[PDB]
RNA sequence: UGAGUAGCGAAAGACGGGUGAGAAUCCCGUCCACCGAUUGACUAAGGUUUCCAGAGGAAGGCUCGUCCGCUCUGGGUUAGU
RNA sequence: ACCGAUAGUGAACCAGUACCGUGAGGGAAAGGUGAAAAGCACCCCGGAAGGGGAGUGAAAUAGAACCUGAAACCGUGUGCU
């Protein structure tokens, strides 16, 4: 049986990366909500 | 300049192939062209070739505080003339 | 099939009446002086010598 | 006069140890070492090391001869258990208990 | 047969032959009580073929004994078959049956099995 | 509580000699058995020190353990192609 | 005429941290030895662990799993039956 999560370094950085969220206006609001809460890592 | 940080003395690369090669520690933002010229400026020797490698951080203190060890950059030089780069 | 009711301390202690073990059935060897099993060798200094 | 010796944090489960302590209870000090040495339970070498040290206290600290020592009291108490998990089918998980007991041997001289 | 000893047909014949060739090179081995009663008959029948000495007896004994190099002779790589028909057969030339003796030791640790010692008388 | 009950996850092991408080389970030797368009030899992704040596046996290993992909202390990745 | 560790902020604690999800996101548990470490020198059994004495202290059944120590529950003796 084949599972639903196959790891990938490039696909994880090209969709949820820091530069990916800093290119859109709605993604810029995601980094702000995590700074307000105080998370350790912002984009991953 | 002070490119070299510390000398390394171990079982490998020291007391074995150490009479003709020397193992040093440098900063993590230097290339072997500077490492070659910096050795000749401190010890007045002539270097044949330089080999440099990198090391990733390694975990430590398995238990309460689980942190990471600093990364390092190891260099190995070979001299054609001269010796005694350490004592 | 699941138990319909809880188990008492009385019913639990009555069932374990015969849940015991017996004495190993040992004798004395008149060569090593120590206790030992029957039809076997003295585990200390000595032998069977039957 | 008495002499005690306690073993704490013994990994063996308690009710597995009580089956052997019901054999040396009331016997002599010589008849009990043999009963424990010629049996093949898991807690056999553990109870013997506790009964042996209880006789070493009766001769060093207290002053009495071990020629007529009898086992006066033997019992096992509970201890802090260890909680573990065993994965089962369909994602369920069961609990596993790594229990612990406290062993106690009391010798006397009957006087 | 007599008792299955918890194995299958082909595995039982490979184990009984392993113990018989071990009682010839060392003359004393430690085993289990149930397996000691079975190898007791395997070795006592091989000594009977050694007292005959015929070529038909040497070939009827090559079906059981494994090919091992006993150094009991201490020279020339003597085989498990060459020790038989020789010093073993000379020791029991007058004895009529009963060339095996088993002694009991006690239940072992972690198994509760009866350890025994079987040796040539 | 059910209960000292179900289970302990496809499979061939035997003996002698060592180590040690303690060995069916660790080490060495011999015999036997299994795979062999693969249970063998190289590599990409992925994992991220699990690699090596000397020490340790509380917890983890579905038993044991002197052993370990576990614990502790030092080490180990060299390119003009 | 507010709370006193299941309370009071999710967080008295090295917490938005273990941890759980591809991700946006969701989220705990864990305070108290003594006035002062004065944290049990030495002896005995044991491979260790843990104990029995002797000492420290006003108190060690105050020995770091350390103030008081309830119930469920698991035990060891005995007076009647």
């Amino acid at each position: 049986v084949k599972r639903t999560y196959q790891p990938n370094k490039r696909k994880h950085s090209k969709v949820h990366g820091f530069r990916k969220r800093m290119s859109t206006k709605n993604g810029r609001k995601v980094l702000a909500r995590r700074r307000r809460k105080g998370r350790k890592v912002l984009s991953a | 300049r002070d490119i070299l940080k510390r000398p390394v003395i171990t079982e490998k690369s020291s007391e074995a192939m150490a009479e003709d090669k020397y193992t040093f520690d440098v900063d993590t933002r230097v290339n072997k062209t500077q490492v070659k010229m910096a050795v000749e400026e401190i010890f007045n020797v002539k270097v044949a070739s330089v080999n440099i490698m990198n090391y990733k951080p390694k975990k430590k203190r398995m238990g309460r505080y689980q942190g990471y060890t600093n990364k390092r950059r190891k260099a190995i030089v070979t001299l054609k003339e001269g010796s005694d780069d350490l004592f | 099939a699941v138990p319909k009711r809880r188990t008492s301390k009385t019913r639990k202690n009555k069932r374990r009446t015969h849940f015991k073990i017996s004495v190993p059935g040992m004798t004395e060897c008149p060569n090593c002086g120590e206790y030992k099993l029957s039809h076997r060798v003295c585990k200390n200094c000595g032998s069977y010598n039957g | 006069m008495e002499a005690k010796a306690v073993a704490r944090t013994i990994r063996i489960a308690p009710r597995k140890v009580r089956l052997v302590l019901d054999l040396i209870r009331g016997k002599n000090a010589a008849e009990a070492i043999a009963i424990l040495k010629l049996t093949n339970k898991a807690s056999s070498p553990v109870i013997e090391k506790v009964l042996m040290s209880a006789l070493a206290n009766a001769e060093h600290n207290y002053d009495m001869n071990t020629d007529e020592l009898v086992v006066k009291e033997a019992y096992a108490n509970e201890g802090p258990t260890l909680k573990r998990f065993r994965p089962r089918a369909q994602g369920r998980a069961s609990a596993i208990n790594k229990r612990t007991s406290h062993i106690t041997i009391v010798v006397s001289d009957a006087k | 047969g007599y008792r299955k000893l918890g194995r299958t047909s082909d595995q039982r014949k490979a184990m009984l032959r392993d113990l018989a060739t071990s009682l010839i090179i060392s003359e004393r081995i430690e085993t289990t009580e149930a397996r000691a009663k079975e190898v007791r008959s395997v070795v006592e029948k091989l000594i009977t073929l050694g007292k005959k000495g015929d070529l038909a007896s040497r070939r009827n004994a090559a079906k059981t004994l494994r090919n091992v190099e006993i150094l009991n002779e201490d020279e020339t790589t003597q085989t498990a078959l060459q020790k038989l028909f020789g010093e073993i057969a000379e020791r029991y030339t007058e004895r009529q049956g009963g060339y095996t003796r088993i002694l009991k030791q006690g239940p072992r640790r972690g198994d509760g099995a009866e350890s025994v010692i079987i040796e040539l008388v």
